[PDB]
């Protein structure tokens, strides 16, 4: 232990210590492996003129033939396939995937937020329902297969507004874990002629690339509202944006996997053809919560509030009749506004009185 | 014709009734009815998930005041 | 309400010692219809679990018969209510060994439970308990039907788990039946249920050997050739040196007579090289 | 987007419980917020303010951006009603 008093009185920061150049010297190996890169052009496959000769247009560029590199998969360059070319020789080096618009980019990546499924409340029947026309076909295929049916396509929840379509929407993709493309119907309208059709359009190419998705279409009557011939150019573009929606939703081109959500307050107002199964094949009735559906919905919305010795529910079930949903999310809420107003860390119960007091009159 | 045996289900009396249902409607009931054999836990259809199918596809409620017909 | 059943408890248990079930029927039935009618909480399971318990004690059986079917027929009836006195019902008919009593009481207790509860679960042991008296009488298709009828599907109190078998239970006595296809529905329809019944217990063997034995009525060799080897590998199986053996001799004569495909080579070239059947060389031979 | 509006509480008069609400409403959440968290709530995100078209409610929005000297953006409906698509 004579020059070992803890290692060597040095080679503690010589050993790891001033060994950090060695990562600032992979941080040099990565600059110089960046440095030999010389970046590609981009473009899409337009046709297989034979095994080897590619038609291929650079985006807003000229079109080329070109070939393709030695090892890759060339059953995979369909027409259409955003690719990528080397800058000098124009040779495919490698495909990409398709070009995403915004819009579609901004409405798929919105977190759900791991919503779990013990947050709804008294929707016990019509949540099953649902978890079995979307979950199932994406849990077993092959219990509908043996069955002998056609996996269903998707289905509509309709009710009046703020009674958890959403919400149970939201929960049903969590518990997936897949793609979800959370949509309202009355932000896909354009003055643009034709862009409200071409948005579903790439809603839906979206939608097969990422299989599996879930297309939740919120607010559905904004598009999906009854085909009428009185010939006004808005409405009359609401037709083609329906009749784009019909055709990507049951259309010639066959969905696997796609699963499609469609949430709405008017339910009779619909199309037929968009309300014709098929395409919509179950209607699914979200309607007001029932008192054991108001307290549910109170006791699962009361779980973060701190509660201090007694907080019963039957109380403002009885006297809080015609709420939904988020009006008792915003008791909740305004109860917990209370508790600063006289400076509590905690609630009472008659805070909670008076808040669904507050509420009801803002409910008249 | 892929669909699980209906065991011995008035297939023929499901048709005679008068209802206009257009194919898309079969396919919902043959389809629903596997989904209710599905949630019932049973693999070969009969006529009770199949009735229920049947009345759930063609719903059809009037809600109709009478005072229109 | 809760004070007169209080200090009624003393005064009609000492009431109740005497038989005179008229006078104490009547007044309990209006204690339990004003609490029915007022809500409230531990009066209705005090009162409640007080009469069975006098019809039980006082030994009359069509006394409470109509006990059950007056808070049947009538109405406002707590569900937990209901269901403590079908509970107790089943512990107050378990444990008696009278069988002209234990038949006609499982009939009340089957006539009475339209409408299953939570407790249905206790109600399935007493169907079990059922099960067991339909196997020590003889009735066997009408023994799979009625312990059936309490199925397990519409049953979603709480993950079916191991807790509630009785799937494989309608498997055995359906073996018993001889009728493979329901097992192989329930066993296709577990998928609700995580598609493997709950690891590391003792219920392997009992669900194994109604798949071997199934199997074997089948003459399919392949599925139960791979269930065989599943049962030697698991160390449950290593406990005592003969068991393994002997297990080890059925697996290989089990073994032998299949045809061949491809992955029946994958399994045999994945077996080949196991190190535990050298203490019994013919079979390896 | 301006900084500072310049208010000190004393250009604006006569709104002396509106903005007593204000404060409370805006920036003695954000003060406290952890007093909220300790709650375990979430504190208020927006306010809802109504009067004559003359009342002085930016004004009143420039002294709130003032006193808790943070950014100020800005939107008008009149404004947001034409300029068709795009007004979010
Ligand atoms: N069981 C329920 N029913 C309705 N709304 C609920 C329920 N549980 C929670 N909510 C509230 O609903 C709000 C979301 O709006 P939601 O009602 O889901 O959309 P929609 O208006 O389409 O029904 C959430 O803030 C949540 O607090
Ligand atoms: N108490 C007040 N103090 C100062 N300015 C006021 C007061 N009341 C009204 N105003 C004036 O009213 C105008 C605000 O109008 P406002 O209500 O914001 O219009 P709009 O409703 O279109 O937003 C401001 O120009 C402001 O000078």
């Amino acid at each position: 232990l004579l020059e070992h008093k803890e290692i060597d009185g040095r080679l503690k920061e010589l050993r790891e210590q001033l060994k950090e150049l060695t990562k600032q010297y992979e941080k040099s190996e990565n600059d110089l492996k960046a440095l030999q890169s010389v970046g590609q052009i981009v473009g899409e496959v337009l046709k297989q003129l034979t095994e080897e000769k590619f038609i291929v247009k650079a985006t807003n560029g000229p079109r080329y033939v070109v070939g393709c590199r030695r090892q890759l998969d060339k059953s995979k360059l369909k027409p259409g396939t955003r690719v990528a070319l080397d800058m000098t020789t124009l040779t495919i080096m490698r495909y990409l995937p398709r070009e995403v618009d915004p819009l579609v980019y901004n409405m798929s990546h919105e977190d759900p937020g791991n919503v779990s499924y013990s947050e709804i409340g008294g929707l016990s029947e019509q949540i099953r329902e649902l978890r079995e026309v979307i979950e199932l076909p994406l849990t077993n295929p092959e219990l509908f297969q043996r069955v002998g049916i056609i996996p269903p396509k998707g289905c509509l929840l309709y009710g009046p507004p703020g009674t958890g379509k959403t919400l149970l929407a939201r929960a049903v993709a969590s518990q997936l874990d897949c793609n979800f493309l959370k949509v309202v119907s009355s932000s896909i309208v354009d003055k643009y002629i034709g862009e409200s059709a071409r948005l579903i359009r790439e809603m839906f190419n979206y939608a097969r690339d990422h299989q599996p998705c879930i297309i939740f279409m919120d607010e559905i009557d904004a598009i999906g509202g009854r085909r009428f011939s009185e010939g006004t150019s808005a409405d009359r573009e609401i037709q083609r944006t329906l009749m784009e929606l019909l055709n990507q939703m049951d259309g010639f081109d066959t969905l696997h996997r796609v699963k499609m959500i469609m949430a709405t307050n008017r339910p009779d107002t619909l199309d037929p053809a968009l309300l014709r199964p098929g395409r919509l094949d179950r209607k699914i009735h979200i309607d007001l919560p029932n008192e054991q559906a108001r307290l549910d919905i109170l006791k699962i919305h009361a779980g973060p509030i701190t509660k201090h010795g007694e907080i019963d529910y039957e109380a403002i079930v009885k006297l809080s009749d015609g709420f939904n949903g988020a009006d008792l999310r915003n008791v909740c809420t305004e109860a917990g506004m209370f508790a600063i107003r006289a400076d509590h860390d905690f609630v009472v119960q008659e805070d909670f009185m008076k808040a669904v007091r507050k509420v009801a009159d803002s409910k008249k | 014709s892929k669909m699980n045996l209906s065991e011995e289900v008035d297939l023929e009396d499901y048709v005679a009734r008068p209802d206009k249902i257009s194919g898309a409607d079969i396919n919902s009931i043959c389809q629903e009815s596997g989904m209710l054999a599905v949630r019932e836990n049973r693999y070969i259809v009969l006529a009770k998930d199949f009735e229920k199918a049947y009345k759930t596809v063609i719903k059809k409620d009037e809600q109709e005041h009478e005072f229109y017909k | 309400y809760s004070a007169t059943v209080d200090q009624r408890l003393p005064e009609c248990a000492k009431l109740a010692k005497e038989g005179r079930l008229q006078e104490v029927i009547e007044t309990l039935l209006s204690l339990e219809k004003q609490t029915r009618t007022a809500s409230d909480m531990v009066s209705t399971s005090r009162i409640l679990v007080a009469v069975v318990k006098m019809c039980y004690e006082a030994k009359e059986w069509d006394l409470l018969n109509e006990n059950i079917m007056l808070l049947s027929k009538r109405r406002s009836q707590l569900k937990q209510a209901v269901a403590k006195m079908v509970q107790q019902c089943c512990t107050y008919v378990e444990e008696i060994t009278d069988l002209p009593i234990k038949l006609r009481l499982i009939d009340t207790l089957r006539m009475v439970t339209e409408g299953k509860i939570y407790v249905e679960i206790e109600r399935a042991r007493l169907t079990k308990t059922l099960a067991t008296i339909k196997e020590q009488n003889g009735d066997v298709k009408e023994a799979a039907s009625i312990l059936q009828e309490l199925q397990v599907e519409t049953y979603g109190s709480m993950e079916k788990k191991e807790r509630v078998e009785f799937i494989l239970e309608q498997m055995r006595l359906c073996l018993a039946v001889k009728d493979y296809i329901r097992t192989q529905i329930i066993s296709k329809k577990i998928n609700t249920k995580f598609f493997q019944e709950e690891n590391t217990e003792k219920l392997k063997l009992k669900y194994y050997n109604l798949m071997i034995q199934l199997d074997q009525h089948e003459g399919s060799y392949l599925s139960i050739c791979k269930h065989y080897r599943a049962i030697y590998d698991t160390p449950c199986i290593q406990a005592e040196s003969e068991k393994w053996q002997q297990a080890l001799k059925s697996v290989v004569l089990y073994v032998i007579l299949a045809p061949f495909d491809n992955e029946q080579s994958d399994l045999v070239h994945r077996i080949s090289g196991d190190k535990k059947l050298e203490e019994i060389p013919k079979y390896k031979d | 987007v301006d900084e500072r509006p310049t208010e000190q509480y004393s250009d604006i008069g006569g709104l002396d419980k509106q903005i007593q609400e204000l404060v409370e409403a805006i920036v003695l959440p954000m003060n406290h917020k952890e007093k909220f968290e300790n709650l375990g709530i979430q504190p208020p995100k927006g306010v809802l303010m109504y009067g004559p078209p003359g009342t002085g409610k930016t004004l009143l929005a420039r002294a709130c951006a003032a006193q808790t000297k943070a950014t100020f953006l800005k939107l008008a409906g009149p404004q947001l009603v034409q300029m068709f698509i795009g007004d979010g």
